[PDB]
């Protein structure tokens, strides 16, 4: 019985804190549109 | 006048860093670079 309390559970977290860090994974696919983009006009706004 | 000559200079510079970054993005597309491999051949046949 203390097993099953256990495996189940795991699985919980095999499903869950590793769901969200593929989440994360996507926001880097985000910073690599940083790649293919050039930021550019607003450095004249900064700077005036 | 510092401040004035700084953001004009900025300014004027502005279009010459995005006229680089635009050949930067061509050169990564790999648009033109053959016509100096294509030169450098005929160079060397007829040096050849």
């Amino acid at each position: 019985d203390f097993h099953s309390e256990y495996i189940v559970s795991a699985s919980n977290f095999t499903s869950q804190l590793s769901s969200q860090v593929e989440q994360f994974l996507h926001r880097n696919i985000q910073e690599y549109l940083s790649i293919l983009t050039d930021p550019d006009g607003k450095g004249k706004e900064k700077i005036a | 006048k510092a401040a004035s000559g700084t953001t004009g200079t900025y300014q004027e510079w502005k279009d010459k860093a995005q006229n680089l970054y635009q050949e930067l993005l061509t050169q990564e597309g790999q648009a033109s670079f053959q016509g100096l491999k294509d030169n450098v051949f005929d160079g060397l046949v007829r040096v050849t």
